[PDB]
RNA sequence: AACUGUCUCUUAUCUUUAAUCAGUGAAAUUGACCUUUCAGUGAAGAGGCUGAAAUAUAAUAAUAAGACGAGAAGACCCUAUGGAGCUUA
RNA sequence: UCUCCAGGCAUACGCGUAUAACAACUCGGAUAACCAUUGUUAGUUAAUCAGAAUAGGCAAUAAUCACACUAUAAAUCACCUAUAACUUCUCUGUUAACCCAACACCGGAAUGCCUAAAGGAAAGAUCCAAAAAGAUAAAAGGAAAAGAA
RNA sequence: AACUAAUCCUAGCCCUAGCCCUACAAAUAUAAUUAUACUAUUAUAUAAAUCAAAACAUUUAUAAAAGUAUUGGAGAAAGAAAUUCGUAAGGAGCUAUAGAACUAGUAAAGGGAAAGAUGAAAGACUAAUUAAAAGUAAGAACAAGCAAAG
């Protein structure tokens, strides 16, 4: 299965991968979770590409590809809404970038520089560059679904903020169900009788 | 409670208590005519009608008269790419007729220019 | 037949590569070595054949001999086999 | 189309979060109280393909020395199965010797792609 | 591939490692040392030296031991090394005669000895062979605490062994019950196999026994993690106490 | 023996088939062939050789009497100081 | 609506969604139309239909409208005495033009009812060839009716 | 520039080296996969023959000494020793009729397949490339004849 722009499982991803599909597969240098740098929102430096040399900010990235994407770089055109009544309207569609075709920009200073990964106080990996040392913090990307937590207004169902975190569990040496008895009282005097376990 | 253990019943043993539920059940409007009482749901294979009865009686206060169930089979002729047989999942149907004179509708969910062809509008020329 | 329609890229091959440039050599440890190691203990390969040639029947019952204990019950049952057939071949025609 | 779907996965997370939760306290009772790791009683049992596994037991109302079924049910290797051993230790050396040739046509394509 | 070790020391594998190594020392040592029985269908050469055929000059000599089948029923009876001899005669005793199938049958019997040590009389077969070594052996007790494994030849003759120096081991009053002084000479009588009783216990037992009795005697009921984080809590506490 | 279209002795109608339109669509077969007649030659033997003769191209439609038709290890019978197998007292 | 045909309906067995509606008109139907094909959704409702305690004691005489009547071919747990238990309606099957015959096969397929009120269409069109096949008819004759040897 | 077609490179394999090894629920041996009693519960004989002896019968393998002596319907063949001696990932392999049967043990014992191909990007309308197989079309045929030769 060749990894494409397309997410996995979607209609284009089908027609780019068929059930008996055997291309000759593209190979992809491993990276490593530590080895890796680039994420969603780091600002770039493209290297080389249609739009080499312009910064830009990853809006995607396809690591099984090695692939960062930058919303309005490497774009070519395309039509939209090409239709019968209409021709369509040109808009910025954007092609992948590879890994080595872009590079962290220090934020003091906007230039491509290699960057090392080290830990911090918190302890929280944090990118170094290895020429003028400063820390490139993560970026800040919004919420996929587009709700800031704090704007969010409870809908029905919601529970309201205090309640989700009021604590109430009281250590006991009593379980869910032998607690759930004496809530509501519930009192059983049978017994089943010896049971042969085999 | 389905896909879980019920305790081996000897003489004098315990009453049965299921004091978590994980029967779910769906409402569905008569694919059939039925009396506006009738009521259709698509429940559980491995619940019983006694418990559908206790079900709604309990956890939803609904007063029921008399309950009929069916089991619908599920299709197994369509096959996939491989040619392999594909089995719809098999579901029971449960029709539940409410009492003390209750009765049940269900709800209506979801209610360039012509005389110049060829030269584009954009030509001034 | 038909052939391809495209051209395989062009491979470049370095013949001063270590293993190229070293091929041969310490070939004349016995003589310049005293003799102490002889160029047949140089050979690496599987251990019935190090040192040792001989035809196909040979070769297999050689083998046989040398990893038969710890060769597979199947793979001990095949060859039981084929050395029938290679024995007949050679020994009676 | 149904309004929304994701309210039921996000319920079904809730629900799923709460089992786990409660089987949490259920478990680490059940640990200090018996000592036992799992609900059931249970035993390493082996079958008559000469396998290792996990046997949960069953309460019966009688025993198993009376319970002729339970005792006609078969938890013994049969002297056969000795080769099937053989086999499957080749059978899992095979799978290694296979693993290694999949390992070297990847590398092949590595060096042809760069 | 070809396996490290050849199947022959897989066996030894086996018992160098998991509850085969936890076993006894006793009982290993017993099981580990073999013995060969007392020749008496066939006899070694008696002389070390022969004529080589391709040299024709004296070379050593090897010893090829006739084969002899001791049946199951052996090791339920006390045989006296005899053994039914499968294969093929030559009829006459001479080799130009006709090749004939021949099973050879040792006469086998069925007979009651008394054992002092077990105060009982056992009826038991038995062979001719048996009946005079148990009168060289100076009582029937005696050839079964004497006579090896192999010598003997039985499994319920060396369970009747380990009966035997259990009981001699342990001075057990079951020993000529209702007569302490009858007991004691037989004791005495039978002291040089007094032997320690974990040994006594595990003589002539079989290996699947064994594993199955290691595997009883190693099983323990699992711990109450209760009770384990109080035995850990009270030597913390204990120890802060300090 | 009679009886009747079995026949002397055949005829007519109906149905099936037949012929035309449209749709769908196999099998055995197949060295390549620009695939004639007469006499000769030859192994009983010639569309293809020798010598005569005939001959716009392409198509289309009909019939199985004879060549005591062509043929096979089909059919039938018998033989062996032939083999081999089998039974034994 | 007309012309014409005359084994129909249940259960068993088997099949397992081939059921029905909608949407398609490519593939499948041994060609189409039309669907049995393709896709989607629905379906078969059961206290009544169907499937899913014990120990002793003690039993002569067929049926045939069972009476007469005979026969040979020989054909009938219960109930008593004790012991034990002590208030129940769930689960599962339910569709179909269906199954076994490589097939929408021509035949194979248990039982009950009944014989049309049930169930059906021989005509892809045109022509009216010959020949061939089936059926009907024969002037006069009658092997060139059913009787004898 | 034509239809039918064709094109491609990796799916993986193969041999040695190295290495032994000691790693969901639910239902089930009852009738396996049937949520609880029935009914006690269970594998494995010389390995043979085929085959060789041109049939067939005893018989027929499966470091040096040495394929020697011995053994053998002395024939097909079989075959020691004494006594010396012995430290410790790669491929002048295959690349979809090849290489494992394999994309796969998938589609009564058991048997056992067929096939895929764009580009950096398809969130660039899915790629091209080829007077390239036979088969056909573009463009049927013209007295005379193993179809050709001069």
């Amino acid at each position: 299965y060749r990894y494409g722009m397309s997410r996995p499982g979607s209609i284009a991803d089908k027609r780019k991968n068929p059930p008996w599909s055997r291309r000759r597969p593209v190979v992809v240098e491993p990276i490593s979770d530590e080895d890796w740098h680039l994420f969603c929102g780091d600002m770039v430096e493209i290297l080389e590409g249609k739009d080499a040399g312009k910064q830009g900010k990853v809006v995607q990235v396809v690591r099984q590809r090695n692939w960062v994407v930058l919303e309005g770089l490497n774009t070519h055109y395309r039509y939209i809404g090409r239709t019968k009544d209409h021709r369509g309207t040109m808009i910025a569609s954007e092609a992948p970038l590879l890994h080595h075709q872009v590079k962290l920009v220090d934020p003091v200073d906007r230039k491509p520089t290699e960057i090392q990964w080290r830990f911090t106080e918190a302890g929280e990996r944090v990118r170094v560059s290895t020429r003028s040392g400063r820390i490139i913090p993560k970026p800040e990307f919004p919420r996929a679904d587009g709700i800031v937590p704090e704007t969010w207004t409870d809908g029905p169902k919601d529970t309201s903020v205090e309640d989700a975190l009021e604590r109430t569990y009281v250590p006991r040496l009593k379980t869910l169900e032998e607690d759930v008895m004496e809530a509501m009282g519930i009192q059983e005097t049978r017994r089943f009788k010896k049971v042969y376990w085999y | 409670a389905r896909n879980v253990l019920y305790p081996l019943y000897q003489l004098g043993g315990p009453q049965l208590r299921v004091f978590r539920t994980n029967f779910f059940i769906q409402l569905v409007r008569p694919g059939t005519a039925q009396p506006e009482d009738t009521v259709q749901f698509r429940i559980p294979m491995e619940m019983t009608r006694v418990d559908l009865r206790n079900y709604l009686e309990q956890i939803y206060n609904v007063p029921v008269a008399a309950v009929r169930t069916r089991v619908q089979h599920g299709s197994n002729r369509r096959r996939d790419h491989k040619n392999v047989r594909i089995k719809k999942p098999d579901y029971k149907v449960a029709y539940v007729q409410l009492a003390h004179g209750q009765t049940f509708t269900f709800p209506d969910l979801f209610p360039s220019d012509l005389r110049c062809p060829g030269i584009p509008s954009w030509f001034g020329l | 037949a038909f052939v391809r329609l495209t051209l395989p890229p062009p491979k470049v091959v370095d013949r001063w590569n270590e293993k190229r440039a070293l091929f041969g050599v310490y070939d004349n440890i016995g003589i310049l070595g005293n003799f102490e190691k002889h160029p047949k203990e140089l050979i690496k390969g599987p251990v019935w054949l190090r040192g040792w040639r001989g035809n196909e029947l040979q070769r297999c019952v050689r083998k046989k001999k040398f990893v038969g204990n710890r060769m597979f019950i199947e793979d001990l049952h095949n060859l039981n086999k084929r050395i029938s057939y290679l024995y007949k071949h050679f020994n009676r025609h | 189309p149904m309004p929304s779907p994701e309210r039921l996965e996000k319920v079904v997370d809730s629900m799923d979060n709460v089992d786990k939760v409660v089987q949490e306290r259920e478990d680490a009772l059940r640990l200090l109280q018996t000592g036992q790791e799992k609900p059931r009683p249970g035993a390493w049992r082996r079958d008559i393909f000469g396998r290792i596994v996990w046997h949960k037991f069953k309460q019966w109302p009688i025993p198993w020395y009376l319970n002729k079924r339970y005792n006609r049910r078969r938890f013994f290797a049969m002297p056969y199965v000795d080769r099937f051993i053989r086999l499957r230790i080749e059978k899992h050396a095979r799978i290694e010797a296979r693993k290694r040739s999949l390992q070297k046509k990847k590398e092949k394509i590595l060096h042809a792609k760069f | 591939p070809l396996h490290r070790y050849p199947v022959h020391l897989w066996q030894k594998l086996r018992l160098r490692q998991g509850i085969c190594a936890r076993l006894p020392a006793h009982f290993l040592r017993s099981l580990e040392e073999e013995r060969t029985p007392t020749p008496v269908h066939y006899k070694p050469h008696g002389t070390k030296f022969k004529i080589n055929p391709k040299n024709g000059q004296r070379e050593r000599v090897e010893d090829v031991p006739i084969p002899v089948h001791y049946p199951p029923e052996s090791q339920q009876g006390l045989w006296g090394g005899e053994g039914l001899i499968l294969g093929y005669r030559y009829a006459n005793n001479d080799k130009l005669s006709k090749r004939v199938k021949k099973v050879w049958k040792p006469q086998l019997f069925t007979r009651e000895l008394y054992s002092e040590i077990l105060d009982k009389k056992f009826t038991v077969t038995v062979t001719m062979r048996t009946l005079d070594l148990i009168d060289e052996a100076y009582g029937f007790d005696f050839y079964i605490l004497k006579t090896p494994k192999e010598d003997l030849g039985s499994k319920f003759g060396m369970d009747l062994k380990r009966g035997m120096l259990l009981r001699l081991a342990r001075q057990d009053p079951h020993l000529h019950p209702e007569n302490p002084e009858r007991r004691a000479a037989i004791y005495d009588k039978y002291r040089s196999f007094v032997i320690p009783e974990a040994e006594a216990e595990w003589v002539g037992l079989t290996l699947e026994e064994a594993l199955e009795k290691q595997r009883l005697l190693e099983e323990k009921d699992p711990v109450p993690l209760f009770k384990v984080y109080v035995e850990e809590l009270v030597q913390r506490l204990q120890e802060q106490v300090l």
